C-alpha cells in the first residue's frame, strides 16, 4: 500500500485553498513596509539606544 | 502489482492538475509588481562585538528570548552561554558527546538543548537550586544524526534528524507524542512559526513540507529547489518562508499561493547556502554561504544589498535577535562574531 | 547604583572563574588527535580496536592520547554529516580486498572522499584488512581478478615491492595490483596537502596502533613543514 | 658620508618603526595570529622597534658629526639600551629557532610540550638575561674618551668583550646553526620522500628559506662582532673606530629587516591587507 | 521537481545491442555528473560509469569496461548509453543517477538504497 498511500496522500495536498500570486505578492510587501518602521537593520537607530 | 501503475496512472494525472491548479493561480511574478517601490540602499555593516571562547568550529547558535543572552554549539563538548552586551559567558555547559550539531534556547529562557551525531537530544536546567548546571532529560528515539532543533514551549521541543522524519518529544516524560514522516532524504533544517500552530522542515531531497505541530501529518509540499536544503525560516508575517539550498540559490515560498516567489541567485556564486534567516519586518534576508562571507539580501528585489565579511572560514550559522537590534553569525573559525 | 554595580561585577568573576577552566580544557584538547573511521560493513573496522551512533575508542601510545571513533548509526547516506569530521587528524579508512565484486564500490567512496570540498585537506591512512582472505583466493584460481579488474592482465610487480618470505609472485602481483588501484586514485589529485599511507595488515596483527602513531606524526609534521614556507 | 647618509637614516628608521609597528599590530588585534609561537615574534618586533625608535638616530647623528649632542649619562643609558636590545633580539630569534625545532622534531608533542604560559615564560627570561648583560658597566683607547670631553667610549675591556659576544652573539649563532642544519636535514628526507611517492606513475624550497633566515642573520651580525672580538684582543689600531660604527649600522639593519623574514606567511599578508 | 525518465528495452539475446536514454528536466543539466547504477536481481546496487559536466573524464567499472559507451547531450538535457556484446551477468535494472551538489569533483553516495535525485529504472534482461 506503498502507492496507495501516496496517491491519497497526494490527494490531500490536491485540496488546499489557493490563491493568485500577484494578490499573495502585495500582501508579502504590505507588511514589510507596515513595519518598517520598527527594524534597526533597515532604518538605523541614534548610537545612545544603541545597546552594543 | 498491476493495481499500482493505475493508482500511479491517476496519481499523475491529478497531480498535473495540481500544476495547473497553480498555473492558473499564477497571475505575473512578484518582481513585476514591486519595481516601483525605493531600494534599501547598500547596508553598511560592521562588527560591533566578537566572542572568542571556543576551541573548534561552531556549527549552530540560537538567540535568546530577552535579545541578550545567546548559546553557542560548538564541536568541542561545550555549550557556552554569551552575555551579547558584556561580552561575559554566564555558563559553560561541558557536554557528553563532543560532535554536536545544533542548540536551541527556550522562550522562557530557563532550558538550553542540543544533541547531535549521538543521536540523542539532550536538554539542559540552568536555573538551580544546587547552584550547578545538570542535564534535565535525555530523549533518544531517533535513528540518524540529529540536525535541528527548536522549543515550541518549556515541554514542546519539537526535533529534526536524519531518519527522514521529524518528531515532537514531550520533555515531562521523554517519549514522542507526535511522529512526522514523508520525507526522503536527511532533513537538516527547521524553523517554528511565530504563533507556533504548524512549523516546515527542509530535507535533503529538493523538497519543503509544511508540517502541523497537533495534527500530526503533511499539510503542504514545496519542491523547486536543485540539492539539499542547509537552512529554513519564515517570514515574519507567518504566512511565508524562504529556504537556502545547497546549488547556491536561495528561494522565497508562499503558504497561500503554493508557488515559488523569487529566485534569490547571482550568475557569480556557486557556493551553497548554509543559514538562511530574515529582519524584524522582513526585507533583509541575510543568507550566509560556503564562500567565506555572508550576505544581505533585499527580500523584495533580489539584488544583493551590502555584503559582510570578516571570517576566514565558512559560515554555518546566523541568527537574528528577536528585537532585531543585532545579528550574530558563528563560522567554523570558533569565531562568534556580533553584527548590529 | 550600589545594586547594578554588584550584578557586572559578579559577571567578571564568573567570567574570570569559567575562562580558568576553559583554558584548562584547552590544553587537553590540543593534545588529543581524533581519528575518523570508516569502510565496508564486512571490511573489519572494530577488527582493529583491540584496546548510539558513534562508538568511541581511546587508546594510549607512546604516551599520546588517541582519540579513534566509529560511526555505525546513521543510514547509509553520508553526504551530510562526514562534512563535520575536518578537523581530525586523519582518516583511517580501512577496507577489505578478498570481495573483488565489493571493491570498486569501495574506489568510488575512497575517491568520493578524496575529492571533497571540505575533506581536501584530509589525509586518508588506508588499511587493507584480509589478507589472509586475498592470499587463499588468487592461489586456489577459482576466481580472477581479471573479469573484474581486466586492467590487471598487463600489470608487473613494481620494483619497490617488499614480498614476504615464503609468498607466491602470484599474491604479491594481487596485493600491490589493489594498492596500486587505490594510490593512482589519490595521487592524481593530490594538492600536497592530504596524502595516502597504504598499509597491509591481517587480521591477526599486533600493531596496529603503532603504524598509525608514526604516520599520525609523519602527517602532523609535513604539516608544520608546509606552514612555515619550507616544504 | 653625508651624500648618501640622510637617505639611509631616513630609510632605517622609518621602515623600522613602520614594520614592527605593523608586526606588533597585526599580532594583537587578530587573534588568529596569537599562536603559541608568535609570542617569540612579538618579543623580537618589540625589540626592533626600540632599536629603530631610540638607539639609530643618536647613532647616525654621532656616525655623521663624531660630538655626542647628549652628556655622557645620556649616552652610557644609550649603551645599556643599544646592548640590552640588540640581545634580546638575537636571543628571541635563537628561541625562534629552538620552537621550530621542537615543532618539526617532535610534531605530536608539540602543542602539549611548549604551551602559552611557557613561552612568555622564556621571554620573559631571555629579556631579563639580556638586561643582566647589558647593566654589567654600570655596576662593577684606554679610558680617553669616557671622562665626558665630548666623547664617550664603547671600547671595554676584554672579559666584558668575550662574555658579550659570548653570551649576545656566539651562542645564539651555534644554536641556530646546529638546529637548522637537522631541520634542513628532515626537511629534505620529507621532501625526497614525498616526491619519489607521488611521481610512481609514467624544486627546493627549505633551501632557500633556510639559507635566506641563516644569510639574512650572520651577513649583517657576524662582521660586528669579529671585529669587537678582534678590537678587544688586539686593540685600537687593528681596527679603527669608523669601520665599527659602520658594522653597528649593519647590525641595526638587521634588526629592521627581521619583520620582514619572519612574517611571510599568507596569514600575516592577510591581516596586514585588513589594516591596510 | 528533479525527474530522470528512462526508456530502454527488453529482452534481447546475448550479443546483441541495447540503447538507454535518459531524458531528464527539472535542472540544470550542464552542471551536473550523472552517472549509472544498475542492480541485478537479488543482489545489492553497483556502479557502472560516470561522465564529468562536459563529457571530458569518463570512467567505467571494470566488468562493464569495454561494452558500454556513455555519452551526454547537454543540449538537450539527455543522457545517453549504448551498450553492445551484452553478457548474462547484464540482467538488471538501470539507473540514470544524478549527482547531489553542482561543482563537485567528487559525486558522493551515490549507490545508496534510498536516493532522491535518482530515476524510477528500467528493466533490461538478457536470455534465450
Ligand atoms: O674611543 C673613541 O674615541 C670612540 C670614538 C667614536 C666612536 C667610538 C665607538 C666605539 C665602539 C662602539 C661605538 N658605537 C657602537 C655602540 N653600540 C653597540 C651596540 O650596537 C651593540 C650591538 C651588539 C652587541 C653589543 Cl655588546 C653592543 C662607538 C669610540
Amino acid at each position: 500500500a506503498q502507492a496507495r498511500k501516496l496517491v491519497e496522500q497526494l490527494k490531500m495536498e490536491a485540496n488546499i485553498d489557493r490563491i493568485k500570486v500577484s494578490k499573495a505578492a502585495a500582501d508579502l510587501m504590505a507588511y514589510c513596509e507596515a513595519h518598517a518602521k520598527e527594524d534597526p537593520l533597515l532604518t538605523p537607530v541614534p548610537a545612545s539606544e544603541n545597546p552594543f | 502489482q498491476s493495481e499500482l501503475d493505475q493508482l500511479r496512472q491517476e496519481a499523475e494525472q491529478l497531480k498535473n492538475q495540481i500544476r495547473d491548479a497553480r498555473k492558473a493561480c499564477a497571475d505575473a511574478t512578484l518582481s513585476q509588481i514591486t519595481n516601483n517601490i525605493d531600494p534599501v540602499g547598500r547596508i553598511q555593516m560592521r562588527t560591533r562585538r566578537t566572542l572568542r571562547g571556543h576551541l573548534a568550529k561552531i556549527y549552530a547558535m540560537h538567540w535568546g528570548t530577552d535579545s541578550r543572552l545567546l548559546v553557542s554549539a560548538s564541536q568541542d563538548g561545550k555549550l557556552i552561554i554569551w552575555d551579547s552586551y558584556t561580552t561575559n559567558k554566564v555558563h559553560a555547559i561541558p557536554l557528553r558527546s563532543s560532535w554536536v550539531m545544533t542548540c536551541a534556547y527556550a522562550p522562557s529562557g530557563n532550558y538550553v538543548a542540543c544533541g547531535g551525531l549521538d543521536n540523542i537530544c539532550s536538554i539542559y536546567n540552568l536555573k538551580t537550586r544546587e547552584g550547578n548546571v545538570r542535564v534535565s532529560r535525555e530523549l533518544a528515539g531517533h535513528t540518524g544524526y540529529l540536525s535541528c532543533c527548536r522549543f515550541l514551549d518549556d515541554n514542546q521541543i519539537v526535533t529534526s534528524s536524519g531518519d527522514t522524519t521529524c518528531a515532537l518529544w514531550d520533555i515531562e516524560t521523554g517519549q514522542q507524542t507526535t511522529t512526522f514522516t514523508g520525507h526522503t532524504g536527511d532533513v537538516m533544517s527547521l524553523s517554528l512559526a511565530p504563533d507556533t500552530r504548524l512549523f516546515v522542515s527542509g530535507a535533503c531531497d529538493a523538497s519543503a513540507k509544511l508540517w502541523d505541530v497537533r495534527e500530526g501529518m503533511c499539510r503542504q509540499t514545496f519542491t523547486g529547489h536543485e540539492s539539499d536544503i542547509n537552512a529554513i525560516c519564515f517570514f515574519p508575517n507567518g504566512n511565508a518562508f524562504a529556504t537556502g539550498s545547497d546549488d547556491a540559490t536561495c528561494r522565497l515560498f508562499d503558504l497561500r499561493a503554493d508557488q515559488e516567489l523569487m529566485t534569490y541567485s547571482h550568475d557569480n556564486i556557486i557556493c551553497g547556502i548554509t543559514s538562511v534567516s530574515f529582519s524584524k519586518s522582513g526585507r533583509l534576508l541575510l543568507a550566509g554561504y560556503d564562500d567565506f562571507n555572508c550576505n544581505v539580501w533585499d527580500a523584495l528585489k533580489a539584488d544583493r544589498a551590502g555584503v559582510l565579511a570578516g571570517h576566514d572560514n565558512r559560515v554555518s550559522c546566523l541568527g537574528v535577535t528577536d528585537d532585531g537590534m543585532a545579528v550574530a553569525t558563528g563560522s567554523w573559525d570558533s569565531f562568534l562574531k556580533i553584527w548590529n | 547604583t550600589e545594586d547594578q554595580r554588584n550584578e557586572e561585577k559578579a559577571q567578571r568573576e564568573a567570567n574570570k572563574k569559567i575562562e580558568k577552566q576553559l583554558q584548562k580544557d584547552k590544553q587537553v584538547y590540543r593534545a588529543t588527535h581524533r581519528l575518523l573511521l570508516l569502510g565496508a560493513d564486512n571490511s573489519g573496522k572494530s577488527t582493529i580496536v583491540k584496546q548510539s551512533g558513534i562508538f568511541e575508542t581511546k587508546f594510549q601510545v607512546d604516551k599520546v592520547n588517541f582519540h579513534m571513533f566509529d560511526v555505525g548509526g546513521q543510514r547509509d547516506e553520508r553526504r551530510k554529516w562526514i562534512q563535520c569530521f575536518n578537523d581530525v587528524t586523519a582518516i583511517i579508512f580501512v577496507v577489505d580486498s578478498s570481495d573483488y565484486n565489493r571493491l570498486q564500490e569501495a574506489l568510488n567512496l575512497f575517491k568520493s572522499i578524496w575529492n571533497n570540498r571540505w575533506l581536501r585537506t584530509i589525509s586518508v591512512i588506508l588499511f587493507l584488512n584480509k589478507q589472509d582472505l586475498l592470499a587463499e583466493k588468487v592461489l586456489a584460481g577459482k576466481s580472477k581478478i581479471e573479469d573484474y579488474f581486466p586492467e590487471f592482465a598487463r600489470y608487473t610487480t613494481p620494483e619497490d615491492a617488499t614480498p614476504e618470505p615464503g609468498e607466491d609472485p602470484r599474491v604479491t602481483r594481487a596485493k600491490y595490483f589493489i594498492r596500486d588501484e587505490f594510490l593512482r586514485i589519490s595521487t592524481a589529485s593530490g594538492d600536497g596537502r592530504h596524502y595516502c599511507y597504504p598499509h597491509f595488515t591481517c587480521a591477526v596483527d599486533t600493531e596496529n596502533a603503532r603504524r598509525i602513531f608514526n604516520d599520525c606524526r609523519d602527517i602532523i609534521q609535513r604539516m608544520h613543514l608546509r606552514q612555515y614556507e619550507l616544504l | 658620508a653625508v651624500a648618501l647618509a640622510g637617505a639611509l637614516l631616513a630609510l632605517e628608521v622609518l621602515a623600522t618603526v613602520g614594520g614592527n609597528l605593523l608586526v606588533i599590530v597585526a599580532i594583537a588585534r587578530t587573534p588568529r595570529l596569537q599562536t603559541m609561537t608568535n609570542v617569540f615574534v612579538t618579543s623580537l618586533a618589540t625589540a626592533d622597534l626600540v632599536v629603530g625608535l631610540l638607539v639609530v638616530p643618536p647613532g647616525a647623528t654621532l656616525a655623521l658629526t663624531g660630538r655626542w649632542p647628549l652628556g655622557a649619562t645620556g649616552c652610557e643609558l644609550w649603551t645599556s639600551v643599544d646592548v640590552l636590545c640588540v640581545t634580546a633580539s638575537i636571543e628571541t630569534l635563537c628561541a625562534l629557532a629552538v620552537d621550530r625545532y621542537l615543532a618539526v622534531t617532535n610534531p605530536l608533542r608539540y602543542g602539549a610540550l611548549v604551551t602559552k604560559r611557557r613561552a612568555r615564560a622564556a621571554v620573559v627570561l631571555v629579556w631579563v638575561v639580556s638586561a643582566a648583560v647589558s647593566f654589567a658597566p654600570i655596576m662593577s683607547e684606554a679610558q680617553r674618551c669616557h671622562s665626558n670631553p665630548h666623547c664617550c667610549a664603547f671600547a671595554s675591556n676584554i672579559p666584558y668583550a668575550l662574555l658579550s659576544s659570548s653570551v649576545s652573539f656566539y651562542l645564539p649563532l651555534l644554536v641556530m646553526l646546529f638546529v637548522y642544519a637537522r631541520v634542513f636535514l628532515v626537511a629534505t628526507r620529507q621532501l625526497r620522500l614525498l616526491r619519489r611517492e607521488l611521481g610512481r606513475f609514467p624544486e627546493h624550497r627549505a633551501l632557500r628559506t633556510l639559507g635566506l633566515i641563516v644569510g639574512t642573520f650572520t651577513l649583517c651580525w657576524l662582521p660586528f662582532f669579529v671585529a669587537n672580538v678582534m678590537r678587544a684582543l688586539g686593540g685600537p689600531s687593528l681596527v679603527p673606530s669608523p669601520a665599527l660604527l659602520a658594522l653597528n649600522w649593519l647590525g641595526y639593519a638587521n634588526s629592521a629587516f627581521n619583520p620582514l623574514i619572519y612574517c611571510r606567511s599568507p596569514d600575516f599578508r592577510s591581516a596586514f591587507r585588513r589594516l591596510l | 521537481q528533479v525527474q530522470l525518465q528512462e526508456s530502454g528495452g527488453g529482452l534481447v539475446q546475448p550479443g546483441g545491442s541495447l540503447r538507454l536514454s535518459c531524458a531528464a528536466s527539472g535542472f540544470t543539466f550542464s552542471n551536473y555528473k550523472m552517472n549509472w547504477v544498475r542492480q541485478a536481481p537479488g543482489k545489492g546496487l553497483e556502479w557502472v560509469s560516470d561522465i564529468s559536466q562536459s563529457g571530458a573524464s569518463i570512467s567505467y567499472t571494470g566488468s562493464v569496461k569495454g561494452r558500454f559507451t556513455i555519452s551526454r547531450d547537454n543540449a538537450k538535457n539527455t543522457l545517453y548509453l549504448q551498450m553492445n556484446s551484452l553478457k548474462p551477468e547484464d540482467t538488471a535494472v538501470y539507473y540514470c543517477a544524478r549527482c547531489p551538489a553542482p561543482f563537485t569533483r567528487d559525486c558522493f553516495d551515490v549507490t545508496s538504497t534510498t536516493y532522491a535525485y535518482r530515476g524510477q529504472g528500467t528493466q533490461v534482461t538478457v536470455s534465450s
